[PDB]
DNA sequence: CACAGTGGTAGTAGGC
DNA sequence: CACAGTGGTAGT
DNA sequence: CAGGATAGGGCTAC
DNA sequence: CAGGATAGGGCTAC
DNA sequence: ACTACCACTGTGCGGCGGTAGCCCTATCCTG
DNA sequence: GCCTACTACCACTGTGCGCCGGTAGCCCTATCCTG
């Protein structure tokens, strides 16, 4: 058996995206050309998966998890969670397959076991320790589309998916002295780290379905919040505290799950209880107050109306919390979608400056379209940016460039507008590193140190030279970028680190697998995609694939 | 029998299985909307005004004295003495069940619109565990009145509940909670006649009695053709309840009860088997101690319906039945459900 | 060391492994076993040269007309010197092609082993350098929805055109005998639709399409007039070529054969018949149309020597207004035949559910209600979901007596059930004839009966389904009913000659352009074409079939 | 000078670079549609009708005796005395070149709708070549007319053409073919002052001399600012030709000529070089045997034009120039070309 | 009748 | 400042 | 007042 | 005649 | 044989029947 | 009787048709009733 071990053949099948079918082609090809089993056959790879999938590593929660089965052998269970897909009940157009969040976290830890010990060593600590860790977990839910429903027996699932996925961001054990980072995901927004936890064939807007599928995960999360995980690793019974930080949500999704009105609401932030008006007036001095506890208290105020206020007075009392939060999201900023929305607003700004609406407030819809097409043709000519329908982050960070503003200026016959746009983008690029860094304390401390001032300049610039488009109407993401990013860094140390960029990047893999690494049946697509996406995110296999360096 | 389709513009996306219709003095109002109350209708309650066979879900509003209740799916809705629809249980869009009772009155009608005083009637005593698919129904006995809450699927107890089966429901132990909404006291009255728990049973409230009828016992996963009659005398102190397993009941579930005329209720729609609906309506003649479930004539059920795997609806309250079925999701946001209206 | 570079390449391409993912696997296997089991990317790249065109020497006894003799040209620009000057016609195009000469010799030298094994298998020799009458199924196919890329390049459409060719049948002369040396067992396999031009254009863009393809058409026409002396097994073997352009969708056939669009009253690409004259006769239509006949008819249109009005002239040329650009063979796209016939049966179900045989005048929204009803019932009964653009899988799960049984649950009239069930029975006794790669063997009963089954299908379309096929028969019903037998007599098969291989190669085009290509407009087509040639390499496929 | 954004609702996708407008009876007619002639217009010729800055490509019938010509891109379009246009060369939609001459007269006109007689003249003798981007323009020497054809791009000669460079274009050997449509006897003329093949050169024929302005010589890949006046003699006998490279020539290619006034043309810019298009018009005043290339007041070019990379168009015919620029919103279905009209007093 | 997967069972060849 | 490719070429 | 354009929709293919 | 619904469009996010 | 570089990709929004063409007929639009 | 390899088998995938700004929601204002 001078070939490979099954787990390494699995790491290859996975990180190289090889399907079990194509991997089998390769394995039999090498086994028939060389004769020897260089690669291990598929049954061996599946026996290895069984180890990397949840439901293998035993574990215990010193306070047993309330409403969570103590069984340590449950892997890809149904996300419906016994949801009666009966005809008398609410319909279930949902193929949901999930790992049990505790089993999942156990597998994620035992997967990075080697890395945790590596850090405990590199952190001048004893890699035999069992001290109480603190695993910070960026739970990241995101809705997906164009998820082509498959033919075949199964519910009439929508062409939408929801990918809940927790990224083990950092593990810090307290060595008496202080919580030292025995592990920190260097690439936190990576697709290799946001470990899937629940693949729904649902719509993130379908609160009924979404909640039916997630309330299990939410129960497990609220339980692990109140229980240690004395799972054994490195031969020792380590014990982990879990700090789940639900920041990898689209703002739309946060508002869905934190009980807030849509993004267009007058109440604009998922962080502060401010209005789009107060946010276009102040734009900076806004303190984070919106918390899941506060959102729940405010929904109970709404529901109860203990002060018997009209819907307006009430909605103000609760500051937009009409719905009940069922996900404890931490008030933060999806750096991915902050960048996308800010680049969309800068794209609109370019359209407008091309229209000089600072002079011509009124404007024709077809003339706004003409400005859009002019900007499109230019960005294609100068910045080589094809005109995209739906703003993405790549188009954004190619648009959030002084070069794109140089190009746009060619279309602005107004040098004062040139300067306004160039200063605006200078500030936005002196700020974007901060809410877009995985670690601005070191990646861009020059900016973070001057973020509040740069954002004050950006705000007063929107109020001086982009007076249009920003008097009583500032985008939610502009408000977040300007007002909260400093506080989000003082609280979490980073923002990009805590973005859905990982979950979304993993939607690419969801599709890749559903098409190339899953059984093409509604009964088995989510199970298989979840299995394989987990494997992909397994630091064990990623190690075995980093062995060229190791 | 007068099956006529209904067209709906915007807000169609709000009508979902589990919605309830409350008929306040001929004005029918939709309550249980898909997702939480949007700032278009922060109250979640609507005017269910149909007009030329086109339904306009006109956002209603609550009062100051109100409690902006959640959109409850498959709650227990019942008229009341004025005319305050009791709403117990129901799956909030968060899937959670609402032990709270929500008493929707109508406080203002100066405008052409209405304004509900949805109060929260907190319950005391042997309160019913959070449930849905159940039947609250007001029986007026010796003048005094009580709501008869029976049945309904509910999430497993916080002890036996698990996340592998977090949403797995069990039919609430078959009890008939007696609720004095004048004092908000439930009175559990476990009955030997009701062996199997029920849910999605229609239930006909008549003076001093309530005919539980045609449910689904998730335990047996079968729809018993039972016709339990729960008579409720109210001698001051503790009221005296007693059931009666009458025959002739129809094995149905998720059916819509609709008082066509007085003492007679049509039972349209529902399901006889998970894969076989109840295409046959059923009139129900009632006396003070009589009941006769006369199989109505089958309406002109369109193939739109006959071939739908499921369907749902609620009684508009004027002998009328609003009836939805899953439309063609040829696209994602094409049309939530095809809707229909039956007059009887 | 057990793995030769060609074998690692076969693994990389047939397992769709990207050079990056293959490199990960390679460095990992080499860090784990220590052995360099997998040959490195550079070795695979040097092996590709052997498989890509422009490696094997060759010569055409008659040196080709207007084709360079250079046997050292591979992924050349499909623009073909097309002047991108602003003065000229713009080029919204990223085209990369193999020179059909080099492409074909690479396909042959890739089937070298297959050809030799098949001539051995046919009582033949290896000392037999006889003229192999290669048969090359040309398959041009517009893809669409090809997400264009940012970056430096022409503002290409979000479309493509995949000209390809499947070497379907190599037959050699043996005295008077024509011996089928090699016959593609999976004709419409994406493993055999050798891509020949990948142009990020639009088949609707006849100007661009033609600028990119007319070099291929010239190479093809010159090969039709010559003989390829290619050195296989150390023997210089001659290959005559017969290009059958059949993997063209009828829309592209009509584009490139000078014909009016599909909606034309001139209904076929094979016969000169009329949309009406085909809703009445429906079975009896000699294949008249031919690229030569269509050029004659185009220059007759242009010249108008009989000085005819546009209508009389059009009926004289029978829709050949445009100039035939490609020598398309008057055949059927079994794939698009299935798709169109099944969309027609789908409309038929919509209408029977509408009983329009009784209620001809029906509301557009009622026809939508019927579409919805059928959608719901097919999702329920036949489990197959409502799709916007009809595909072949739908057209195979729908063209089934199971499906008509499900539909009849939606029609009250039992005589309509009889009509639909007989219609489908005939369509399913006919389909095997124009889907089977050789119905003479796979379904000879359905073939010898195809004339009668088609007469019956037509008479039932006229009688029971006159509400839809009186004076208006679809183009593919008229191909299925009237021309299939003549094509089988001629081609010997139809499914073997479909755009199903090219169209399935669209899947690989996307998979590569997304995973196995430099994501840049400068190179996406070059790399996709390289890798889709390799994927199609019978050499590598053999290496991947060594376990068998 | 007077710019106005023309709208084209239907059949806009037919307008393609290389299209030719032809002014018959003052009514302007489009030719050279994208793709081949669709049954909406089996001829390819259209009533060009701008009404209120909206263009309506109204299909145009041909005659019985007519030769239904292909949509030629970048052909040589000249005019006559009933009034018959002459269309030589051009890229068929099959990107093959035409060697035919197409004499597109008007056969009749009723209800503003015309039936043309697009007859085909075949050229005996020194038939030039299949070419495009060239200039055909007619001279009236001794009253007798003659079509001066000065070269444009062609495809390499078959002996020299190769499929790896199938669409490679060579500026035809710069000759001057004298097409006597009375007999279709083309007569080549190798002028030593014309030693650099030209194309997309605007040719202005006044009485007996054609002024070749601008042009692109791919042989040099440069746009020579040359002003070749090709004077033509058709006396009783010897058909003679003498070219003189006047000064004042302009560096343009694909430029658009219009006879705004009598012997007062306007060359609204084509291209100064590939990615520097001539956003400055050029008035051209032609004395009987003198020519001055002025420079008009450049129109208020719309940013859509200034910021464009290419632009095309042709002579509406009176004093107006129909222009088109890539719209490139998505260049998929809606509007692949933003079109303008440019009047001149 | 397209075809090459899609991968996890299940059953069946082998070993021992 | 996402990040893991995308593959050939050039450069170690 | 009827002839011609013409917009729209049904129909064919993609 | 002004109050209320309401349709539409601009705006926020996806 | 490694690795960098280039100059970008997809995942990040969603919906919905669409084009193009053709051909016939219900408007419309004249004079 | 254990394990190991191989392969059928399930019932389906995508590639086959494009096109475009869209939905959901919010909310604020021009329409539009509404007698
Ligand atoms: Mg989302
Ligand atoms: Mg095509
Ligand atoms: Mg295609
Ligand atoms: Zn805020
Ligand atoms: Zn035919």
């Amino acid at each position: 058996g001078s070939g490979l071990q099954p787990a390494v053949c699995l790491a290859i099948r996975v990180n190289t995206f090889l399907s079990c079918s194509q991997y089998h082609k390769m394995y039999r090809t090498v086994k028939a050309i060389t004769g020897r089993q260089i690669f291990q056959p598929l049954h061996a790879l599946r026996n290895a998966e069984k180890v990397l999938l949840p439901g293998y590593h035993p574990f215990e929660w010193q306070p047993p998890l309330k409403n969570v089965s103590s069984r340590t052998d449950v892997g890809i269970i149904d996300g419906l969670s016994g949801l009666a897909s009966s005809v008398d009940e609410y319909p279930v157009d949902t193929i949901a397959k999930r790992f049990r969040y505790d089993s999942a976290l156990v597998s994620a830890l035992m997967d990075m076991e080697e890395d945790i010990l590596e850090g405990m060593r590199s952190q001048d600590l004893d890699d035999y320790l069992n001290g109480p860790f603190t695993v910070v977990v960026k739970e990241s839910c995101d809705g997906m589309g164009d998820v082509s429903e498959k033919h075949g027996s199964g519910p009439a699932v929508p062409e939408k998916a929801v990918r809940f996925s927790f990224t083990v961001m950092r593990i810090t054990i307290e060595h008496g002295s202080q919580n030292v980072k025995v592990f920190e995901e260097p690439k936190p927004n990576s697709v290799l780290c946001c470990k899937p936890l629940c693949l729904m064939l649902a719509d993130e807007s379908d609160h009924e379905t979404l909640t039916a599928i997630l309330s299990p995960l939410i129960a497990e999360r609220e339980a692990m919040k109140s229980s240690e995980l004395t799972l054994e690793m490195g031969g020792i019974p380590r014990t982990f505290k879990f700090i789940f930080r639900g920041t990898g949500y689209d703002e739309k999704l946060v508002r869905e799950v934190e009980g807030l009105e849509a993004s267009g609401s007058v109440y604009i932030c998922t962080l502060c209880d401010t209005t789009r008006l107060e946010a276009s007036q102040n734009l900076v001095f806004h303190s984070i107050t919106r918390s899941h506890a506060e959102n729940l208290q405010r929904y109970e105020v709404w529901r109860s109306n203990p002060y018997h206020e009209s819907v307006e007075e009430l909605r103000d009392r609760v500051k937009g919390v009409s719905a009940k939060p069922f996900i404890e999201t931490v008030p933060s900023i999806d750096a991915l979608h902050c960048d996308i929305g800010n680049a969309a607003e800068f794209y609109k700004i370019f359209q407008l400056e091309i229209g000089e609406v600072y002079k011509h407030p009124n404007a024709s819809k077809e003339e706004r379209k003409r400005w859009q097409a002019t900007l499109d043709k230019h960005l294609r000519k100068r910045m080589n940016l094809k005109p995209i329908m739906m703003m993405n982050g790549n188009f954004a960070r190619k648009l959030m460039t002084q070069e794109t503003v140089d190009a746009v200026c060619e279309l602005i016959p107004s040098e004062e507008r040139h300067e306004a746009l160039r200063e605006l983008m200078d500030l936005y690029l002196k700020m974007k590193p901060v809410w877009r860094s995985s670690c601005p304390a070191k990646e861009c401390p020059e900016s973070l140190c001057q973020y509040s001032f740069n954002s004050q300049r950006f705000a007063e610039l929107l109020s001086t030279k982009f007076k249009y488009r920003y008097e009583g109407k500032i985008t939610n993401y502009f408000h977040k970028t300007l007002a909260h990013v400093p506080e989000i860094i003082e609280r979490d140390g980073s923002i990009g680190a805590w973005a859905s960029e990982g979950n979304e990047s993993g939607n690419k893999l969801f599709r890749r697998f559903r098409k190339m690494n899953a059984r093409q049946s509604k009964c088995y697509e989510m199970e298989d995609v979840l299995k394989h996406h987990w494997l992909y995110t397994s630091k064990y296999l990623q190690k075995f694939m980093n062995a060229h360096n190791a | 029998m007068a099956l006529q389709m209904v067209t709906v513009g915007h807000n169609i996306a709000l009508i979902q299985p589990g919605f309830s219709l409350m008929n306040f003095d001929g004005q029918v109002f939709f309550f249980g909307q898909k997702g939480w109350p949007k700032r278009s209708c922060p109250t979640g309650v609507f005017h269910f005004d149909i007009k030329q066979n086109h339904l306009k879900l006109k956002p209603a509003i609550f009062s100051k004295d109100s409690c902006y209740l959640p959109p409850l799916r498959y709650p227990a809705t019942c008229s009341y003495k004025k005319h305050q629809y009791i709403i117990h249980g129901g799956k909030t869009p968060n899937n959670e069940l609402s032990d709270k009772i929500y008493i929707m009155s109508v406080a203002c009608k100066n405008n052409k619109k209405v304004t509900f005083r949805c109060t929260e009637k907190d319950l005391v005593g042997d309160v019913p565990e959070p449930r849905y698919g159940h039947s609250i129904d007001v029986v007026y006995s010796r003048g005094k009145s009580m709501g008869v809450l029976f049945g309904g699927r509910s999430y497993m107890p916080s002890t036996q509940r698990t996340t592998e089966k977090w949403n797995s429901v069990a039919d609430c132990l078959p009890h008939v909670f007696l609720i004095d909404f004048e004092f908000g006291c439930a009175t559990s009255y476990i009955l030997p006649e009701l062996q199997d728990g029920l849910s999605f049973h229609v239930s006909i409230a008549r003076n001093d009695t309530v005919y539980i009828l045609g449910g689904h016992s998730l335990a047996s996963n079968i729809r018993p053709a039972n016709l339990y009659r729960i008579r409720v005398d109210l001698p001051l102190g503790t009221p005296a309840v007693n059931c009666t397993v009458l025959p002739g009941g129809i094995s149905v579930s998720s059916a819509i009860l609709t008082q066509t005329n007085n003492d007679e209720f049509v039972i349209v729609g529902g399901y006889q088997l998970e894969n076989q609906k109840r295409m046959v309506c059923s009139l129900v003649s009632l006396g003070d101690n009589t009941i006769e479930i006369s199989e109505m004539e089958t309406p002109d059920w369109t193939s739109d319906i006959k071939h739908s795997k499921i369907w749902f609806g609620s009684n508009m309250g004027n002998g009328t039945i609003f009836l939805g079925i899953p439309g063609d999701n040829k696209q994602a946001m094409s049309e939530a459900f095809y809707f229909y209206t039956l007059r009887c």
